[PDB]
């Protein structure tokens, strides 16, 4: 500190003394209200491939665990976000459609794909962002005399926008004669059934596919993945992150009494003197962890190179060890004589050389 | 089933110093904090409209401005809620907020909202709007229109969340304005993200059974609120005993 190999005699403030954190914190609201994932990729009865359903998600914590749980899948492709981050990111709406598709046209659903399914029944934007997902339904969909509950538009007139619905059973016209509106010869039908049998191959057997769409918009972002309790540690000088607001201290019982609304508490100069937990709505008196002023007390380097520690404002029991108004004095012993102040301690109490020695 | 039912009367009166809220969340004990936000001007101008049912359009849409403050003596029966929006039509989204004894409902939708909306009581919402469609929200919780008793609401719509503020406050014979301080606790903050110019007030109507509506009286106070600077007294325990504008006159503003 001051850039010399002698120091003279006397009492330096070399250094800043801190109570490292041990532990880090972090109390979140309890999860609740999560999203109706279950009654998405669970259900009795899904929809034809023409007729795709869709549920928009909104304002509920997004569990993707359950939906990674669920079955084994054939594909969970994901389109510009990886699978692991989808819990750490927060998305203003989550679109799930759900619908049935042969298992050869499982690629088809994908970006910048051709096919029956991609022209005609469900078309994803080359920009999407979102996850595919697909599982086998053999046991569910399948019927020896054939399941002809599931449709599929083979003949529309031009292809689809993406995410657009048309659910028009008009006779498709292929020929400069008008149909009619009744069938006829170049004349067919536009949705085929899905005859869907046990003993089909596996690139035919019925699959069901959940398609997650996530879009942000200028609203504030309502659908974000869980957020964790973790555990409350007191007493000790730990990093805490409470409901978004960071900082390091000891946590102490409060005995203030907060109003229902109120979550965090300020004091007179604009600083944090108390938060409410999430968890448990206790009231909790957050204190900064110990800083001190470290000086040292030293004779000359010549005479001596003993040196004493004094931690300014710090108790003794929180760091030859006295304690003084000015703070902890390590390295002096205490003597009840009384000399003249040679290395002022501050606080009535001076240090000399003769060991070192502190009096008043 | 739109029909035009209520007439409308409107008089002037002076906001004293009610309308003050809390402007966050923060607890703040034995201090003085000066906040700017949007906030009622004190004795500022307050308009009091009579609403009256007796058994033509009388009862036009007012303008939401920068954020309303409510108030109404009358009981929680008479006064079910209020309709927030710009077009109050299907083209734009709208919110709606119903109260019941058992509970409040507020809901977010595409209302074709009729021009004079009331609820009639079961209770039937046919003659408050039309049609909803493409209904985006719903909030289902304990109501704030419960049982002389003056009830006050704050209504701002910042930065995509309808922040919600109301106070209870029991009055005697004094003027329905009283003197005195009753800050507004912060109640329900929503992220409608949704742009709101216009609201209307929602009365309920008893059917005659026997003109085919009781015939019904309600007073309500509506002032607007502006951005003004205040300093406000949070006492031992976090109430907001106190509060000086500080525009408003040079004492305040010395006090400021
Ligand atoms: C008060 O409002 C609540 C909520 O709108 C009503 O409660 C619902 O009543 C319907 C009956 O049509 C039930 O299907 C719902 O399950 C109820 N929801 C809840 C949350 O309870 C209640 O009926 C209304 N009461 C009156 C007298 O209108
Ligand atoms: C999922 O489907 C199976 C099929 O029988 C059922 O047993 C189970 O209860 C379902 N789980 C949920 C959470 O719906
Ligand atoms: C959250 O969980 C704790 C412990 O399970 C419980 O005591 C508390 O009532 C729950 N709810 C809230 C709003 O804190
Ligand atoms: C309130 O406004 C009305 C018209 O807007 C006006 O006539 C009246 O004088 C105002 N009140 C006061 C106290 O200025
Ligand atoms: C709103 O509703 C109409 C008819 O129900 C529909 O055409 C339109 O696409 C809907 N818009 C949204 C955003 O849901
Ligand atoms: C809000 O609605 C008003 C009334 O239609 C309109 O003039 C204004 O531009 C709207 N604001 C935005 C940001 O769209
Ligand atoms: C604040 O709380 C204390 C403790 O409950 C109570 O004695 C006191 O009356 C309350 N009000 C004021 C203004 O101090």
């Amino acid at each position: 500190t001051l850039k010399s190999f002698t120091v003279e005699k006397g009492i330096y403030q070399t250094s800043n003394f801190r109570v490292q954190p041990t532990e880090s914190i972090v109390r979140f609201p309890n999860i609740t209200n999560l999203c109706p994932f279950h009654e998405v990729f669970n259900a009795t009865t899904f929809a034809s491939v023409y007729a795709w359903n869709r549920k928009r998600i909104s304002n509920c914590v997004a569990d993707y665990s359950v939906i990674y749980n669920f079955a084994p899948f054939f594909a969970f492709k994901c389109y510009g976000v990886s699978p692991t981050k989808l819990n750490d990111l927060c998305f203003t709406n989550v679109y799930a459609d759900s619908f049935v598709i042969r298992g050869n046209e499982v690629s088809q659903i994908a970006p910048g794909q051709t096919g029956n399914i991609a022209d005609y029944n469900y078309k994803l934007p080359d920009d999407f962002t979102g996850c595919v997902i697909a599982w086998n339904s053999n046991k569910l969909d399948s019927k020896p005399s054939g399941n002809y509950n599931y449709l599929y538009r083979l003949f529309r007139k031009s292809k689809l926008k993406p995410f657009e619905r048309d659910i028009s059973t008009e006779i498709y016209q292929a020929g400069n004669k008008p149909c009619n509106g009744v069938a006829g010869p170049n004349c067919y039908s536009p949705l085929q059934s899905y005859g869907f049998r046990p003993t089909y191959g596996v690139g035919h057997q019925p699959y069901r596919v959940v398609v997650l769409s996530f879009e942000l918009l200028h609203a504030p972002a309502t659908v974000c993945g869980p957020k964790k309790s973790t555990n409350l540690v007191k007493n000790k000088c730990v990093n805490f992150n409470f409901n978004g607001l960071t900082g390091t201290g000891v946590l102490t019982e409060s005995n203030k009494k907060f109003l229902p609304f109120q979550q965090f508490g300020r004091d007179i100069a604009d600083t944090t003197d108390a938060v409410r937990d999430p968890q448990t709505l206790e009231i909790l008196d957050i204190t900064p962890c110990s800083f001190g002023g470290v000086s040292v007390i030293t004779p000359g380097t010549n005479t001596s190179n003993q040196v004493a520690v004094l931690y300014q404002g710090v108790n003794c029991t929180e760091v030859n060890v006295f304690q003084t108004r000015a703070g902890c004095l390590i390295g002096a012993e205490y003597v009840n004589n009384s000399y003249e102040c040679d290395i002022p301690i501050g606080a009535g109490i001076c240090a000399s050389y003769q060991s070192i020695i502190a009096y008043t | 089933q739109c029909v035009n039912l209520i007439t409308r009367t409107q008089s002037y009166t002076n906001s004293f110093t009610r309308g003050v809220y809390y402007p966050d969340k923060v607890f703040r004990s034995s201090v003085l904090h000066s906040t700017q936000d949007l906030f009622l001007p004190f004795f500022s101008n307050v308009t009091w409209f009579h609403a009256i049912h007796v058994s033509r359009f009388d009862n036009p849409a007012l303008p939401f401005n920068d954020g309303v403050y409510f108030a109404s003596t009358e009981k929680s029966n008479i006064i079910r809620g209020w309709i927030f929006g710009t077009t109050l039509d299907s083209k734009t989204q709208s919110l709606l907020i119903v109260n019941n004894a058992t509970n409040v409902v507020i809901k977010v939708c595409e209302f074709q909202f009729c021009n004079d909306p009331f609820l009639d009581v079961m209770e039937s919402e046919f003659r408050v709007y039309s049609s909803a469609n493409n209904c985006t929200f719903e909030y289902v919780s304990q109501p704030f229109l419960m049982d002389k008793n003056l009830r006050e609401f704050v209504f701002k719509n910042i930065d995509g969340y309808f922040k919600i503020y109301s106070k209870h406050t029991p009055i005697n014979l004094e003027r329905d304005l009283p003197q005195g301080f009753s800050a507004l606790e912060p109640l329900v903050d929503l992220p409608i993200g949704i742009n709101i110019t216009r609201f209307q007030t929602l009365l309920a109507l008893h059917r005659s059974y026997l003109s085919g509506w009781t015939a019904g009286a309600a007073a309500y106070y509506v002032g607007y609120l502006q951005p003004r600077t205040f300093l406000l007294k949070y006492n031992e325990n976090g109430t907001i005993t106190d509060a000086v504008d500080c525009a408003l006159d040079p004492l305040s503003e010395t006090k400021c």
